[PDB]
């Protein structure tokens, strides 16, 4: 029994060991309660505005669309404190943890971006944050590891198993299985077992709500489409949610195509994987023929995830949202284009969404269309990645 | 199911508890794993709990995670595991054989087809570690249609509602997480499948305590696997050490 | 003859070769005209808001002041597009350049931060930006050099003279002496010859105006003091300007003390240098006994400047603003304190202002005082600097 | 001032233009610089324009910037420059000597004191490169009180107002930036100090053209300094090359 439906059509659910069900049920109830509590809402709003910097700007990019009938706006989550949309929901989850009487946060991170977000909200709200990280990742992520420790989070190197993210997640959940009365597991995307896909969406939906008010103010109508990159699905569902019942508005999710779908080195399970059960949910995933979870790939670490949130699988299945893929090369070109023409250095994750809008524009230059791309983050973090690739390509 | 029912009736007639080793199929290799399993049986295992290596075993402890890696290094696949299962049943016709699975390997080619294959090779039960009772309907239905006992974990944080569901839906045995006198009493009150205590059982005194608490037996995994882990270079010593440990744990279960 | 007074008391003026006076006079007139033009103002406001992200938040930092009677707010210029307050005024200057019919921008940069700011405004507004940089700096500034070129700016390595900043400035002014009809020299701080100290201040004054409205909204009164770091003086004069006639409000400028004033390795000319004439202005500067301009120093490149804006020298002389210094070690401790207690990684420049507020608080913990620190920028850029120092200190 | 007035009266009586070399005092060393200056005089310089190395010479071209660096490498300071100036006047009593200064070295120990020191050593004029007429009041007043000619640059973008001020405030010579017939005519109309064209003068034909345009002479700096720059390893060759270049440029100025 749950208060909310754990499924979006056949996708979602709570595929966790029995011992974690009470933690999930407790979280769902605290979240339902929090959503009806004006005080919680006022506190979350105050932090979003006065600490994180919301509302974020909606920037019209005229230079990039010159000569075409496309009008493009970028929702500026790259201007949010921390440099990415992740900040929104970790602040909400940290408030839920406190509502449940918890003073500790458990997270795990690969690239280190969720780790940084978890650590900053925890520093701000007086929570002892411990982040599990595969030893292999700790080694390859010095900058973010340092940021996490500067902010007081305990970064726990995991050497068990293969010493990668799956090993960190494992240890994190085990920890949580024994400490959930005093610790909250802060999941970093709109995936995993219910209630997380729902919570993350609701804690990121201000992206879409603001975009709606801003576009109505500036253009006097809704967008023909909102476009967002999709790793686990949080920034995209955050942008999409408020427009779901506005059926004239297209919702386009962009998965990473990596070196190309045909090469198998990509992170596009929604359109090119197969339904499976893992990470506590039933969802499309990249898997071998006999059911092992495949390794995903993208030039962008933030989109290097082998599955996708269930609500996206569902919106896709009923045809309400369409999902496409963008390769490393297309993302890199979009990255360079935005720097040069708008003076904005976008995250490589976000460059996948921008790349797809650039393609919609360039393929049909005389098509009149009002598009909004969710610029999920800034790309200062990607400067060396891009530099070395370009240097390598002479 | 029949094999578990038969085993527990016999053990009960002997006022004896069951000792059930857990090992990962294929660890450290297919041949060595089959020899390991035959040694556990000869040394006294009443039943077996066998893991099929999965890439993302969210609930496997450190020792078990390392067993999965060794099996993957040997190239073990679910298909090879089923071939090993067939051969193990072909050698031991009465010992209950239970699988410890992760949902995706059961769901992958169709839930019903998975339980059909278990029936075909002679497996008796399946515990899907990441399927709580709330999501168990398709799994337990498929298991029953193929005469496989669906196994549920009764954790320490279980409430009355969970006890009743577990008693009602499970067959073969109830997996009682040690991390209990009360949990055991209610399970019996609700007529649950005999309970086997699992988690951290590594010494003979824990096996006698489990039986004394009212459990029908005990499962030991990490302690067995560590023996494999420490003797990878001396297969002979590995089996000898395994025989000694299992024999000691099994004696602890006798009246 | 000029439209505005070139001096602030004895400080300021136009000490440039005769050939540059027409360029200065032209700029002063365009600026006076622009200030009376509602269209220019609307355009500058639109860019500040929809592209740069203004207004920036005013964040109350409760954790850091716990146990004392100090209430501290941080004006969040670190949330401005680009990560620092510099963005405000380069957007205004780029608009002035266009108003004068110019399509090219000339800038020079040492650390590379002004370079990045100039390049992004130029990319946005369709201006060909060329940035002179001492060859020694280009080598030691790969990241920012790459950012500049990603944004389309031509980064010109200077090998003339000693191949440092002074050499880049020299070449930049020479360039400007011959190209001013079509090129605008974008000065990056509130210093140099008139009209720049005035223009930069007016184009950064929104920092102080917003702070005033935000503090009146949240506290119902003005701050007891506003505190800001001082390199050339732009973020500090931007914070101070709107409060100058509010005589109850203290204005505290913080110069870098480097390794300590007594060691001579610092960047605190205002309080420890001597009046001189250089860079087109009469102002306090670090100089040898026989008049050569001394080399300044700070762990923070952005505050490593041997002089200070004239309006600061003036406010100091009449006692309206007080200036102090903060050492590298005090700035580093403030940096760590903010990361750990508020989850905000501040620029090392800004950490000097924060360090001084922390000292006002800690030295007199029972003194009731409402302080606002101008958090001029974010410190992602300083992570390796801080890391290595800490690693070096074991 | 008297020396310039006397020089221009004599040159005019000979229908001749002035050739004025510019070098940086101390480049490449104090001794070599004094020998360089004596060679320029012996070879025909009518006057000298001398730079005092400054750390931040915003208006010095590339060749000159390198001369400052060589002088600084030799440890040249303003005090050593004044000692060199005294010695140069002590050897050549009539040649006009003009300084090219940056404001801070004049302002450093007091504007009036700086012009007093110039008078003491026998300097005749001072051009402060970064002081436009608008900021010149204290400098030109101090110069006149000490009988030093205040020199102003008349740039190419000069308007009528600038011409009148320059004609009115300057003494000795007017520094006419070549980057002119009209600028020269107005300067004479306003009775400005005789004009010397400067910037890029490197060949004899430019010296004759300057005089033909109405200028009273020409200044050459980078061309002279490059000769120093290219022969740093052969002091003898440096002086020989300097003698040849100055002698040629000076001949170009004769009727
Ligand atoms: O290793 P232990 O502490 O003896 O416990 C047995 C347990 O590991 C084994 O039965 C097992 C392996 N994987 C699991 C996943 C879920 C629940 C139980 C298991
Ligand atoms: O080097 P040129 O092109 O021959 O021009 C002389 C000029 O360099 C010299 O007079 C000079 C040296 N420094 C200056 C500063 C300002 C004006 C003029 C100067
Ligand atoms: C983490 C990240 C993403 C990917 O995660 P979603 O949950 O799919 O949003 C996208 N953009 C940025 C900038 C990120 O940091
Ligand atoms: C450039 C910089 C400064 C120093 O310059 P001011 O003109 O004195 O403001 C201060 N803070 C940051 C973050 C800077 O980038």
């Amino acid at each position: 029994t749950t208060l909310l439906n754990p499924y979006f059509g056949e996708f979602g659910g709570m595929y966790v060991p029995q011992i974690l069900m009470p933690a999930l049920n407790q979280l769902e109830e605290a979240f339902v309660s929090a959503q009806k509590d004006p005080e919680f809402q006022a506190q979350f709003a105050d932090l979003l505005k006065n600490y994180a910097g919301r509302p974020t700007a909606l920037t019209k990019c005229q230079n990039i669309t010159a000569g075409t009938r496309t009008t493009l706006y970028l929702k500026r989550e790259d201007l949010l404190h921390g440099g990415a949309h992740k900040t929104n929901q970790v602040l909400g989850q940290a408030l839920l943890a406190k509502r449940m009487g918890k003073s500790e946060i458990i997270a795990e991170t690969g690239a280190g971006q969720h780790g940084v977000a978890s650590a900053l909200a925890s520093a701000l709200l007086g929570l002892k944050c411990r982040i599990y990280m595969g030893a292999k990742d700790v080694e390859r992520q010095s900058p973010n590891v340092f940021r996490m420790r500067l902010m007081g989070a305990e970064v726990i190197p995991v050497h068990s198993g293969s010493a990668t993210l799956k090993d960190a997640c494992n240890e994190a959940l085990r920890d949580w299985s024994g400490s959930y009365e005093t610790a909250h597991y802060m999941l970093g995307t709109a995936a995993g077992p219910h209630p997380y896909p729902t919570i993350v969406r609701e804690f990121q939906r201000m992206i879409g709500e603001e975009t709606k008010a801003q576009i109505l103010d500036k253009e006097g109508r809704l967008p023909d489409a909102v476009i967002a990159c999709v790793g686990g699905g949080s920034n995209a569902i955050g942008m999409f949610a408020d427009f779901i019942n506005d059926t004239s508005v297209g919702l386009i999710g962009v998965e990473p195509g990596g070196h190309g779908i045909e090469t198998g080195e990509h992170g596009a399970p929604l359109k090119h994987g197969r339904v499976g059960i893992y990470f506590g949910m039933k969802a499309p995933m990249m898997q071998t023929a006999d059911g092992q979870i495949e390794e995903s790939y993208s030039i962008s670490a933030g989109l290097d995830f082998p599955s996708v949130g269930p609500q996206h699988a569902y919106l896709n299945s009923i045809g309400r949202a369409d999902y496409v893929s963008i390769t490393d090369d297309e993302a890199l070109e979009a990255f360079k284009t935005l720097c040069r023409h708008e003076g904005i250095i976008p995250a490589l994750e976000s460059s996948h969404a921008l790349a797809h809008a650039l393609k919609m524009m360039r393929e049909q230059p005389e098509k009149e269309q009002l598009l909004v791309v969710n610029l999920s983050g800034r790309g200062d973090k990607d400067i060396f990645t891009v530099h070395d690739i370009l240097k390598a390509r002479g | 199911m029949e094999r578990y029912e038969n085993l527990f009736a016999q053990l009960n007639d002997r006022r004896e508890g069951a000792f059930v080793p857990f090992v990962t199929l294929g660890d450290p290799g297919i041949e060595q794993s089959l020899k390991i399993i035959d040694t556990l049986i000869d040394a006294g295992a009443d039943a077996l709990e066998l893991g099929v290596p999965f890439s993302d075993p969210l609930a496997d402890g450190p020792t078990i995670q390392n067993a999965n890696l060794r099996a993957f290094a040997a190239g073990v696949t679910p298909a090879q595991c089923f071939e090993m299962l067939a051969l193990i049943r072909e050698k031991h016709p009465t010992i209950p054989i239970g699988l410890l699975m992760y949902a995706n390997l059961v769901f992958n080619n169709g839930i019903d087809a998975f339980y059909a294959r278990c029936e075909q090779v002679g497996v008796d039960s399946v515990l899907v570690a990441d399927v709580p009772v709330e999501e168990s309907a398709p799994f337990r239905q498929a298991a029953l249609r193929h005469n496989i006992a669906p196994i549920f974990i009764c954790p320490p944080n279980a409430d009355d509602d969970l006890l009743r569901q577990v008693a009602s839906y499970g067959r073969g045995y109830t997996y009682l997480l040690s991390r209990l006198h009360h949990l055991i009493e209610k399970l019996k009150e609700y007529h649950a499948a005999p309970a086997l205590q699992g988690f951290g059982i590594s010494s003979p005194e824990q096996v006698s305590a489990a039986v004394r608490a009212g459990a029908a037996g005990a499962i030991s995994g990490s302690a067995i696997v560590k023996i494999i882990e420490k003797n990878l270079a001396s297969p002979k010593q590995m089996l000898a050490e395994l025989r000694s440990f299992v024999s000691a744990m099994k004696a602890a279960s006798r009246a």
